[PDB]
């Protein structure tokens, strides 16, 4: 006689829920009513974000920048004029934006050695030949290697608001704060070789594009080496061809103030990235945030027309069973 | 015309009486095998992928790609090899037994095998035949012998055998000394009631006797003398020439309609795989004749892929491709799939339903490859004595009433007399009262002029200028034989094509006093008819045994008879009243749990590579991954395997209890419906629709500075997460709404497997991985789970995914 246990019978305890029209017909009503509320509430809170972007490529010769397309003195600075019709109030984050720059390449993607960049002795001074061709030069080990670190953005943005006297007034910036915590704290570490940071990088050279060494990228020594987070926000590689990279922070006041109150700017530019080589565009972005994040109407879009549609289609089902 | 001199003894060169079916020796196996295996369009692509997996380029390990193709070639070499070695134990035993010859006036203790064509063979009471012998003597006066054939016809009942007239005053050393003859008879054949010869017996007189021989003079290799104290005989036909091994055939392999449709599945997606391919390498060196779409200043090649061959660079390219868009052919099935026949067959085994007191026995399994078959049948062909009748078997009219209310066609195929068939065929109710009876027999038939005449009119003027159940045939071993020996050199007026037409008309076909070889050819017949029917064939004899090989799935019935049937069967019963619930219950549930697994595989690994393949329109046509390659590894493995797997294994879309009770629901899935063009279309488009709503809903969302309230950027290992998140929920979801059997098992498959998704990915991102070469998932899934925004837009494309099927609920349970 066989084992008459449940499983082996094929007898065991189900549950066999029914699907029907009758016990899904709400599901299309109450879906609409949690989504449209939402989705309002989205497209609401993503039209209060106050968000300028000033393309400063100068393609165009009536640009303030053309001059420095193909520059002749080695630094070239440019000023653009912009307008904020409505003040910015809360915390304002400052980001650059690329156009038509392909971070998501698979050879540039790649070109990076962890290892180095976690702070490990070996792959200090033996960097990965994935990160090739700019793995070694001068007959020495690069610090940062790799195409993603070699092409790292070097523009320099100030902001200055006219003042009523004509007397331009800075605003001020802030460049921590800007990077992930655990890529900045954990992923991205030092050479433990000493407390000094020129002698913990002392086999090794500079980024073939680079000016200055990894350990002069900021005087701050929890901003200097490996840990820099203009350095880890670039490393970092993006999604899409067209993208932003956070570069500053512009903290609200302590008092009731705007952060940036409606006015006449100026755009102080170092023009040391060049893009229209490969025909890129350089912005810079001014932005306001929110619990959602950045401007987007996409969310609250979607969720407003799924929302629609499921209550439309919950009721054209509902007049169609009422026919008898 | 043969001659054989009775004693070897003046008054040619045959084959020796060794019997052989298998098909492998052992110095052979592993060549003939695993060129067969390869021969196979899925294991020679999954070699392919291997190889440029090692050689090329992978976005994962190779060995992912070859531990499952060497799992599922080794255990398909083994079940094989197993297979083949029980048909070499049991031509070793049928083989090796021992025989005696008289060879110089005195009994020699011989081998089966080693008895050549013309010796004299003795044979006591209760002994099998060894070969085909001329019966010379008995030890009774009037020259005759008794016979049991059931091993050739399936019958129990004596039958008489008369000696040559001349020789049966030859017994003792009388055999040798006193018998100088010579035997002319014909070539071998199969017909097994049909015998033509002549023994020239000379002696001292020179005036040599000539008597003519009979099927009455010739005992057949498979019959036992009965009540017959001993005998002695001449070989004429030795093994593979004897009359039973002429009505063998031996095993084709036998493939499911399902794994048929996985062929063909599998060359659609293989065409679609190639597609993708060419139309990305192609796009990829349109976008490269750009020279700053092609090493930018900020992404600069080394010196050796510049110089690259361009036109190697290019086949490169294209194997980069496609490796990167591999998965939506995914060996994980093929893995799955075996495991999934293996496991499920135990049911067979374990059903107490199946256990029978008498002989103490339930089912059994001998092939796990054809449980889906068990669903699929259209024509059951059963043989009649130990079958059908014990008298009936107990239930064998209601099954048979089972079997036509599933919309199956039975019909009978018996060795045994016309009169006796008709009679069981009266009392099963496959014949009615209100039943006419078509007869092409030796009776209504004596020419083969006569013979198309009665087809002609049982085809114009009977059956066709028509009342179904209205017509029953009835046709005999020689008529047959005449069919499918005089219907060649035509095609339009095939009269085998006549008789078909006449069959598959008619509410029941009997076929009597057959051949071995003749079920099988009837079988074989309706297995070539337009549409290609599914052929079950059911018997207790060694007689069943060629057609149980040469139906689609054989079904041998453990009774009296012996063991033949039972092990060449594919699976076996005690009852012939087990197929009902073998076929209504048992395989309704398989083909419907393989058939949606199947269906599912492709539809979830076209979900995983399409937004892959969406993701080189955005790179540079760079063979960038979309996904991590931990993500690319595991999604097969750890992600979305087991639920599948416990789908297969017990989902009950309707109850056992109502499958068995209704045999009408068999129909529901009749023509293997549920991989048709209508639901591969149906899938299919699901999945690219899933795919393009996940891959541009996110692209959608990250139109943004940020997604966050701390301002912070996403970037590319981020986008492929959240893709990755809502196709992995959006499939264990389809496949959780797809279920209506919701066992203990099933809510830990599901449910857990998110749960773990959830949980590997926080520790896998949680910790700086000592080990690996990068640290590109760090805190991915950490950070993009900070994010109400990105939890909204992953559960809206979730739904988004979701809303077709959803619809689809709604709509087909309502009116
Ligand atoms: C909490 C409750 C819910 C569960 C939560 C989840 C927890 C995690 C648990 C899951 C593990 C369950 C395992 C089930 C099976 C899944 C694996 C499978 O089945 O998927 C085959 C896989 C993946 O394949 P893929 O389609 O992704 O393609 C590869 C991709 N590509 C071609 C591009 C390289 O591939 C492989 O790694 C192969 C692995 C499969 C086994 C085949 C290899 C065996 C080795 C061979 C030895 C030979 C044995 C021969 C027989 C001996 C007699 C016994
Ligand atoms: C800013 O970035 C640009 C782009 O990398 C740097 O330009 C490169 O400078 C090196 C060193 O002088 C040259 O060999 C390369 O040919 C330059 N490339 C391009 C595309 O112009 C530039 O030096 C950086 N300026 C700084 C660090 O202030
Ligand atoms: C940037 O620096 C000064 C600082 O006040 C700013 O006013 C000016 O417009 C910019 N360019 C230069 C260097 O003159
Ligand atoms: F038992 Al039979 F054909 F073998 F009726």
């Amino acid at each position: 006689r066989p084992d008459n246990t449940a499983f082996k019978q094929q007898r065991l305890p189900a549950w066999q829920p029914i699907l029907t029209a009758g016990t899904v017909l709400p599901i299309f009503f109450i879906i609409g009513l949690i989504f449209i509320p939402i989705g309002i509430g989205i497209f609401v809170t993503s039209n209060n974000i106050r968000e300028i972007e000033i393309d400063y490529t100068g393609t165009e010769p009536s640009s303030p920048c053309n001059k420095c397309l193909s520059p002749d003195v080695t630094p070239c600075f440019c000023t653009i004029n912009f307008t904020l019709e409505k003040s910015f109030e809360g915390n304002v984050f400052m980001y650059y934006g690329l156009s038509n720059f392909y971070q998501n390449h698979r050879r540039y993607v790649k070109s990076r050695d962890d290892s180095q960049l976690n702070g490990d002795s070996s792959a200090l001074l033996n960097p990965s030949k994935e990160c090739e061709p700019y793995r070694r030069n001068e007959d020495k080990p690069i610090a940062p290697c790799g195409a993603i670190m070699n092409s790292m953005f070097n523009d320099t943005l100030e902001l200055f608001l006219i003042g009523q006297d004509s007397y331009p007034i800075p605003i001020a910036l802030k460049k921590k704060g800007i990077a992930w915590w655990t890529d900045k704290n954990v992923k991205f570490r030092n050479p433990p070789g000493g407390d000094n940071l020129e002698e913990r990088f002392k086999g090794t050279t500079k980024p073939v594009n680079w000016l200055k060494p990894v350990y002069m990228l900021d005087s701050d020594p929890d901003n200097n080496g490996f840990i820099n987070e203009d350095f880890i926000v670039w490393m970092r590689t993006a999604a899409l061809p067209t993208f932003r990279k956070l570069y500053r922070l512009i903290e609200r006041k302590s008092d009731l103030h705007p952060t940036l109150p409606a006015g006449r700017y100026w755009l102080n530019v170092t023009y040391n990235y060049p893009v229209h080589y490969f025909d890129g565009r350089k912005r810079m972005i001014l932005s306001t945030i929110s619990w959602m994040g950045g401007k987007n109407p996409f969310l609250g879009i979607a969720y407003i027309a799924v929302g629609s549609i499921s209550f439309l289609l919950g009721v054209v089902l509902l007049v169609i069973n009422h026919k008898y | 015309t043969r001659t054989v001199f009775v004693g070897n003894h003046p008054v040619q060169r045959f084959c020796d009486n060794r019997i052989v079916s298998s098909k492998y020796t052992l110095w052979n196996f592993l060549p003939k095998n695993l060129f067969e295996q390869f021969r196979r369009i899925a294991n020679f692509y999954f070699l392919i992928i291997f190889l440029v997996e090692v050689t090329v380029d992978t976005p994962t390990s190779p060995v992912t790609s070859g531990l499952p193709l060497f799992f599922v070639i080794t255990v398909t070499a083994i079940k094989q090899g197993y297979e083949d070695w029980l048909r070499h134990r049991a031509d070793n035993e049928v083989n090796k037994s021992t025989v005696y010859i008289i060879e110089n006036a005195k009994r020699v203790r011989k081998e089966s095998e080693k008895i050549k064509v013309g010796d004299v063979v003795e044979v006591q009471a209760d002994e099998t035949f060894p070969c085909d012998l001329i019966l010379l003597s008995s030890c009774t006066t009037d020259g005759t012998c008794y016979v049991t054939t059931a091993s050739l016809d399936g019958e129990s009942n004596c039958k008489t055998h008369y000696a040559v007239r001349d020789t049966i005053a030859l017994c003792t050393a009388e055999s040798i000394d006193t018998l100088r003859a010579a035997i002319e008879c014909e070539q071998p054949q199969p017909d097994l009631y049909k015998f033509v010869g002549r023994i020239n017996i000379y002696s001292n007189s020179l005036e040599a006797v000539a008597r003519s021989l009979g099927p009455e003079n010739l005992l057949l290799k498979g019959a036992t003398l009965k009540n017959t104290e001993k005998i002695y005989g001449v070989a004429v036909y030795t093994g593979m020439e004897t009359k039973m091994a002429l009505n063998y055939q031996g095993k084709s392999q036998k493939r499911s309609a399902v794994e048929k449709s996985i062929n063909a599945f599998l060359i659609v997606y293989l065409f679609i795989l190639l597609t993708k391919a060419a139309v990305c390498t192609t796009l990829k060196y349109v976008w490269q004749s750009t020279p700053y779409n092609d090493e930018p200043w900020y992404n600069q090649k080394t010196q050796k892929e510049r110089e690259t061959l361009k036109v190697l660079k290019m086949f490169t390219d294209f194997l980069s491709f496609m490796v990167l868009f591999n998965f939506i052919i995914p060996v994980s099935m093929y893995v799955t799939v075996e495991m999934q026949k293996f496991l499920g067959s135990f049911f067979i085994s374990w059903d107490k339903d199946f256990y029978d007191e008498e002989i103490n026995e339930g089912a059994l399994v001998n092939t796990s490859d054809l449980n889906e078959e068990l669903g699929q049948v259209d024509y059951v062909f059963t043989d009649k004595t130990g079958t059908l009748t014990e008298k009936l078997q107990d239930q064998a009219a209601e099954t048979i009433e089972a079997l036509h209310a599933a919309g199956l066609k039975v019909w009978v195929l018996t060795g045994d007399k016309m009169e006796t068939a008709k009679s069981t065929c009266y009392a099963c109710r496959l014949f009615q009262t209100n039943t006419e009876l078509l007869e092409l027999t030796t009776k209504t038939i004596e020419e083969s002029e006569r013979k198309e005449d009665r087809l002609h009119e049982l085809l114009i003027e009977y059956r066709k200028k028509l009342e179904h159940q209205e017509y029953g045939l009835i046709i005999d071993g020689s008529t047959l034989s005449l069919i499918l020996n005089s219907s060649q050199d035509s095609s339009s007026n095939n009269y085998k094509s006549i008789f078909l037409q006449i069959c598959m008309k008619c509410t029941a076909v009997l076929c009597c006093r057959m051949a071995p070889l003749q079920k099988a050819q009837i079988v074989r017949m309706v297995k070539n008819l337009k549409g290609s029917p599914i052929t079950l064939s059911i018997g207790d004899g060694a007689n069943d045994v060629s057609m149980i090989l040469e139906s689609h799935v054989g079904i041998g019935i453990k009774g009296k008879e012996g063991r033949q049937a039972a092990r060449n069967s594919d699976y076996s019963v005690p009852k012939f009243k087990h197929l009902k619930k073998l076929l209504l219950a048992h395989g309704h549930l398989y083909y419907v749990r393989i058939a949606h697994l199947v269906q599912y595989f492709f539809y979830k690994n076209l979900c995983f590579i399409l937004p892959q393949f969406l993701y080189q329109f955005f790179c540079g046509f760079s063979q960038q991954p979309l996904y991590d390659a931990a993500y690319l590894t595991m999604y097969n493995i750890c992600f979305t395997s087991l639920p599948i797997l416990a789908y297969s294994l017990l989902e009950q879309h309707i109850n056992i209890d109502t499958l068995t009770s209704d045999p009408r629901l068999y129909m529901k899935i009749s023509g293997n419906a549920m991989l048709q063009l209508g639901p591969f279309l149906y899938w299919t488009f699901l999945a690219a629709f899933e795919g393009t709503v996940f891959f541009f809903g996110t692209y959608f969302l990250f139109q943004t500075a940020s997604l966050e309230e701390n301002g912070k950027v996403y970037g590319n290992w981020t986008f492929g997460t959240i893709v990755f998140t809502v196709l992995v929920f959006t499939v264990t979801l389809k496949l959780a709404l797809d279920t209506r059997f919701w066992t203990w098992i099933n809510h830990f498959v599901i449910w857990g497997s998110l749960a773990f998704y959830v949980f590997f990915s926080f520790f896998w991102g949680g910790i700086i991985w000592p080990f690996l070469k990068q640290q590109r998932m760090y805190f991915v899934f950490a950070q993009m789970l900070s994010s109400v925004s990105t939890w909204l837009a992953i559960i809206l494309l979730i739904f988004i995914s979701l809303f077709p099927e959803i619809l689809l609920i709604v709509l087909k349970n309502v009116r």
